[PDB]
């Protein structure tokens, strides 16, 4: 859109005008200028790692899978991972 | 480590010492119970190597407490492309002879995928360096392991930063630059081959190896670190290797 | 790949964005933003955008100093780095929201507890507005942009 009077603000913002300019106030799931990028479909690797926890794998039409290092196996959420052994690598048993 | 902290006793478990003669070393990562990660240049001149041995569990070298365990280096492997004196391909993974106990002072970090370091890890700003080498540049070696958290740069932000010369090599695709320019905190002498290691969502990682260039934080100068992730698929390619028979093996890189 | 020049900060009532040049032949970029001891987030993934919308990453500190960063890819190998193993890429300016966003009772796109907060809910008695003695918005603390327009 062009300033406010056409509707710039999509997936349900709200315009405000400025000097000519306007900004677009979006919903907690989208931003953009124009409230136009979807947050909600950017689940891919490069992005905070696809919110996996170890590792990432991203496929070709489908969600993409986590998985975890040796001595850890996936938890039920898809993302996490849990240790299969005693002292599973990078982790700190005094801290632990 | 200069400007570092100590490590507090058993919070750097996968640290390694390597002594020759009983002399100290290098520093090196334990990345499961028979194979370390250090510097290919900690080797360059090792002429007695059956009397390389590998601690683990060390903190104090001063006293001995329960927690050490030391193995005789069986091999020690070094990229094909490592040039003696020189700081490109600088990382050497080492067959202990017998392998070593995991207790709470002795765990391997974990060598990540690539793809993750490469992708994740790499933008984890802050990871930790450790050794028992000088607190000061030309100053004394430490007795309690010494551990410091450097931010990680991209090259050009490195290259940008950095002051044109002195025995400077360049910062290639196997490098990466970590530290700080104002020559307070930087790894120093003495840490070679140790690990630095990077916490990402409750792990950490072996993201770089203690390489040398630049001679311990010298202004205007970041340290430099062997960049792993251009040597996972090596490493565990010669870890699932059968033992070939030499002490000193250069293995094929790529 | 051409690396981002004129990386510029437009920033209004904390809307933040960070437009770039140039306009991409066969490329795309990503973004990166951080703080000075953060680590980098990633957005506007493999966009040919020239503009990348960070006010979410930005309102969750507005006083924190934020820097912004440019990959450009080659299109199709987005996983084209050069002779150090790194995406080229280019620094945004130091954005310090809270001390450079433009101003115009306003809300502005900061957000507490799912909800926005208000011109004076983010700036306090840091700021004041002038009539004459018509009315401005003024932060006479700042450096920059320290009066906003008139109505
Ligand atoms: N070429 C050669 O003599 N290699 C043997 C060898 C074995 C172990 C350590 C060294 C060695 C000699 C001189 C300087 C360093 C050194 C400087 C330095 C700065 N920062 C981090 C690690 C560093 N290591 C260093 O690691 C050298």
């Amino acid at each position: 859109g062009d300033q406010c009077a056409s509707s710039p603000c999509q997936n349900g913002g709200s315009c405000k005008d400025q000097l000519q300019s306007y900004i677009c106030f979006c919903l907690p799931a989208f931003e953009g200028r124009n409230c136009e990028t979807h947050k909600d479909d950017q689940l891919i690797c490069v992005n905070e790692n696809g919110g996996c926890e170890q590792y990432c794998s991203d496929h070709t039409g489908t969600k993409r899978s986590c998985r975890c290092h040796e001595g850890y196996s996936l938890l039920a959420d898809g993302v996490s991972c849990t240790p299969t052994v005693e002292y599973p690598c990078g982790k700190i048993p005094i801290l632990e | 480590i200069v400007g570092g902290k100590v490590c507090p006793k058993g919070e750097c478990p996968w640290q390694v010492l390597l002594l020759v003669n009983g002399a100290q070393l290098c520093g090196g990562t334990l990345i499961n119970t028979i194979w370390v990660v250090s510097a290919a240049h900690c080797f360059d001149k090792i002429k007695n190597w059956r009397n390389l041995i590998a601690v683990l569990g060390e903190h104090d070298l001063s006293e001995h407490d329960g927690d050490e365990q030391s193995r005789r280096v069986a091999q020690v492997i070094i990229p094909s492309t490592y040039v003696p004196g020189t700081t490109n391909h600088d990382i050497a993974l080492l067959r202990l002879h017998q392998p070593v106990v995991l207790t709470d002072h002795v765990v391997p970090l974990c060598l990540p995928e690539r793809t993750f370091s490469e992708r994740t890890l790499a933008f984890v700003r802050f990871s930790l360096v450790s050794g028992w080498g000088q607190l000061l540049d030309r100053g004394a070696t430490a007795l309690e392991l010494m551990v410091l958290n450097v931010p990680r740069l991209m090259t050009q932000d490195c290259l940008q930063q950095s002051r044109k010369v002195g025995d400077s090599p360049n910062i290639t695709e196997y490098m990466f630059c970590a530290g700080y320019s104002d020559g307070s905190k930087d790894s120093c002498k003495g840490d070679s081959g140790g690990p630095h290691a990077t916490h990402y969502r409750g792990t950490w990682y072996l993201t770089g190896i203690v390489s040398w260039g630049q001679g311990c934080a010298t202004v205007g100068h970041f340290g430099v670190y062997t960049r792993v992730s251009q040597y996972i698929e090596w490493l565990q390619k010669l870890m699932r290797s059968e033992p070939r028979p030499g002490v000193l093996l250069r293995a094929p890189f790529p | 790949t051409v690396a981002a020049y004129n990386l510029t900060w437009k920033s209004t009532n904390f809307k933040t964005i960070l437009e770039w040049e140039p306009k991409p032949v066969n490329q795309v970029y990503t973004v990166q933003i951080s703080t000075k001891s953060g680590d980098w987030k990633s957005k506007c993934f493999y966009t040919t955008d020239t503009e990348c919308d960070l006010t979410d990453e930005i309102v969750k500190d507005v006083k924190q100093t934020y820097l912004a960063r440019v990959f450009s890819y080659p299109a199709g190998n987005v996983e084209s780095t050069g002779s150090a193993g790194e995406p080229l890429y280019e620094n945004s300016p130091e954005f310090t929201p809270y001390l450079e966003t433009n101003l115009g009772d306003e809300r502005t796109l900061v957000r507490r507890n799912n909800t926005f907060l208000s011109l004076r809910d983010v700036f306090g008695k840091d700021l004041i507005y002038t009539l004459y003695y018509s009315v401005q918005a003024v932060i006479p603390s700042r450096t920059v942009n320290r009066k906003s327009t008139d109505s």
